[PDB]
RNA sequence: GGUGAAAUUCUUGGAUUUAUUGAAGACUAACAACUGCGAAAGCAUUCGCCAAGGAUGUUUUCAUUAAUCAGGAACGAAAGUUAGGGGAUCGAAGACGAUCAGAUACCGUCGUAGUCUUAACCAUAAACUAUGCCGAUUAGGGAUCGGACGGCGUUUAUUUUUGA
């Protein structure tokens, strides 16, 4: 069911939070990125689809991750926040910080926060035109 | 100002103006005699020489050209003649 | 539900579009170290006592 | 949202029967090469070995991101992360060796500042062991304690002199080394401190670092070499 | 009439400069004309630092910062109240505003 | 997914998300500024080759060889045109979804010419400092880029002279 280990030691995971301006993703994998352990999005919790990015929805989605990952044996997480990136805003969305607290309050351990948003050295042309969205 | 003697500027004031903007133009370069340690000869060298100067005896370099006034070899002495 | 009790120590201006809402800083009166920011609808004085159903929402500014 | 699905399962489908795929997983330990201090770095998960699907084939091309602070038990090296690639699988154990190096994102953004000059260069090199790997370098101008002038800028002619000096030093140091030998030089930052002394005459040039290293080619597997560093 | 001596551009001594993309409406403007703001902030807001601090496994911990450089066209600059209209005499004053260092 | 709010569209024929690897074309972030070069248009990753240019320095050389120019000639952003190569991204025309009394638009999902390059045409821009070119004189100040000269110190190297 879970990894056999002495009571003193604790096993580590990594959480990859993708927070855009339209939705928020909570994703837990093993130490490497190959195997997914749990994943729940903000749209599963809210029923009005204009609140998928709301900070309230991120808290609910983050809480049951700790419950679902508790019996697997994993007890600590690494965190990697990322924005849309590329040609996007590069500013993490409103739900980026709400989800991080709910893992800490639920009782899980935290270490090595980092930001992994991908940035281009020189990008292709960006959507919109030369005059932008005129509304 | 408004009352100045233009005919007789102080010598200190003429040491700061451009070489061409004084009352009468005058060069600020000179010739010099260089004492090579190796030999006993005397050579006349321009202060702003653009070419590498070779002494007549023992064939030793005495100066290296540069942007302004040529720099002498470290082990050499000169007098302004 | 593990309901918590909080007490008001200072009031920090009046918010809202029409001044109905007021913003106060509360104290959990069981762990004196912790302190958060909350929002209240009615009139509030210092040393007032409030009952909080959930203690993880906080408020803007 | 529950009430948005229209096509659902698709053109035509039926529900599933068996669930909870986590009942057939297994856990393995991960080890570390010789130069690093601590060897245990965590746990890994995989499907149980079965017919037509051996477990060892899935644990031969995985890489892990481990912060250098954990390996050396020192918080000074808190901005460098390196990768370890699994090669051989003993009984409930995975063996790994060096696979690269890279700075953290936040440390690099704090270094670059206005009214300074940024100098960067790169060069490929191969070791006595036929490893083809590439190195990056970075440096910045240094202010003087009694300086009054606002900006410290170097002339582009001086920049090329420094850039030429960087390439010469890197080739000389990595000319006669092995991959194990080279890694032992990266963690004490020997390259950076040696570069600073040589370029002292051209310009002060504070904050010399090796930004990242990645390898391009590998020789035959040579299982004998892997066991030499492991199991000490 | 000229409203500004520098034409509101800051470009003298050259003929052309490559444009950039606005961070809000994705418009194209010359780089020297855009309004640029550099911001340094923490990963988490000050109320949430305590919850992260006592949940760590590294004794004392310091949350990292985040560094951004936003840059806008003038149309998006004064609608978001980044800058605002000044008086005729007050226009010619380019000193940065004195940030409050006491905060009452 | 996307929006002020929605829809068109994709999805257990596994969408979205996660790690490793490959191919193709375009572009050179941060450093980057009341800073540099060019007759103007313009020009920003590294290194090799080729010819050209400004300023400074000079007790070199020629001795009026000069200024501006009707007609005349070279270069001249973007779009557009003629033949091949290339065709990732954006996107005139076109097709749909909403809004609206109407919406051939502003907003959203697709998408052809074009966007890139070689060999030839075109010769127009708010091509703007809305300010033609050469020469003389007229007031105070502190910043800055390139070269030379003078000076008290600090720093530093196979170290001095040089560089900061
Ligand atoms: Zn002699
Ligand atoms: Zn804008």
């Amino acid at each position: 069911l879970g990894p056999q280990v002495r009571e003193g030691e604790l096993v580590f995971g990594v959480a990859r939070i993708f927070a855009s301006f339209n939705d928020t993703f909570v994703h837990v994998t093993d130490l490497s990125g190959r195997e997914t352990i749990c994943r729940v999005t903000g749209g599963m919790k809210v029923k009005a689809d204009r609140d998928e990015s709301s900070p309230y929805a991120a808290m609910l989605a983050a809480q049951d991750v700790a419950a679902r990952c508790k019996e697997l044996g994993i007890t600590a997480l690494h965190i990697k926040i990322r924005a849309t990136g590329g040609n996007g805003t590069k500013t993490p969305g409103p739900g980026a910080q709400s989800a991080l607290r709910a893992l800490a309050r639920s009782g899980m351990k935290i270490g090595r926060i980092e930001d992994v948003t991908p940035t281009p050295s020189d990008s292709t042309r960006r959507k919109g035109g030369r005059r932008g969205r005129r509304l | 100002v408004l009352a100045v003697d233009l005919l007789n500027p102080s010598p200190a004031s003429e040491a700061r103006k451009h070489k061409l903007k004084t009352l009468v133009p005058a060069p600020r370069s000179f010739f010099m005699d260089v004492k090579c340690p190796g030999c006993f000869t005397i050579t006349t060298v321009f202060s702003h020489a653009q070419t590498v100067v070779i002494c007549q005896g023992c064939t030793n370099v005495l100066c290296q050209p540069t942007g302004g006034k040529a720099r002498l070899t470290e082990g050499c002495s000169f007098r302004r003649k | 539900a593990p309901v918590k009790f909080v007490k008001v120590t200072r009031v920090l201006g009046r918010t809202g579009s029409r001044g109905g809402v007021t913003q106060v800083r509360v104290e959990f009166m069981d762990d004196t170290t912790r302190s958060i920011i909350r929002n209240v609808k009615g009139p509030v004085r210092e040393n007032d006592i409030l009952v909080l159903l959930e203690s993880e929402r906080e408020a803007r500014r | 949202v529950g009430k948005n699905k229209r096509l659902s399962k698709g053109k035509k489908g039926l529900k599933k029967k068996v669930q909870d795929p986590f009942t057939r997983k297994d856990w393995y330990n991960i080890k570390a090469p010789a130069p690093f201090a601590v060897r245990d770095v965590g746990k890994t998960l995989v499907n149980r070995t079965t017919g037509l699907k051996n477990a060892n084939d899935a644990l031969k091309g995985r890489i892990f991101e481990v912060c250098l602070a954990d390996l050396q038990k020192d918080e000074d090296h808190a901005f460098r992360k390196i990768k370890l690639r699994v090669d051989e699988v003993q009984g409930k154990n995975c063996l790994t060796n060096f696979h690269g190096l890279d700075f953290t994102t936040d440390k690099l953004r704090s270094l670059v500042r206005k009214w300074q000059t940024l100098i960067e260069a790169n060069v490929t090199v191969t070791t006595t062991d036929h490893y083809l790997l590439r190195l990056f370098a970075i440096a910045f101008t240094k202010r003087r304690p009694n300086q009054i002038k606002k900006t410290t800028y170097a002339q582009s002619s001086q920049i090329r002199a420094i850039r030429r000096k960087m390439v010469e030093i890197i080739q000389r140091e990595a000319a006669s080394c092995t991959l194990h030998q080279l890694v032992s030089k990266l963690i004490p930052e020997v390259i950076g401190r040696e570069i600073e002394k040589a370029t002292q005459g051209i310009y002060p040039l504070q904050n010399v670092h090796i930004r990242k290293v990645k390898l391009l080619k590998q020789p035959k597997f040579d299982l004998g070499a892997l066991m030499a560093l492991h199991g000490e | 009439v000229k409203k500004r001596k520098n034409n509101g551009r800051n470009k003298k001594g050259r003929g052309h400069v490559k444009p950039i993309r606005c961070s809000n409406c994705a418009r194209c403007t010359p780089k020297d004309k855009a309004i640029k703001r550099f911001t340094i902030r923490n990963m988490v807001e000050s109320a949430a630092i305590r919850d992260i601090s006592d949940a760590s496994v590294f004794a004392e911990y310091t949350v990292p910062k985040m560094y951004l450089k936003l840059q806008y066209c003038v149309s998006c600059a004064i609608h978001g109240k980044i800058v605002r209209v000044r008086s005729r005499e007050g226009r010619r004053n380019r000193a940065p505003p004195p940030r409050v260092r006491y905060n009452k």
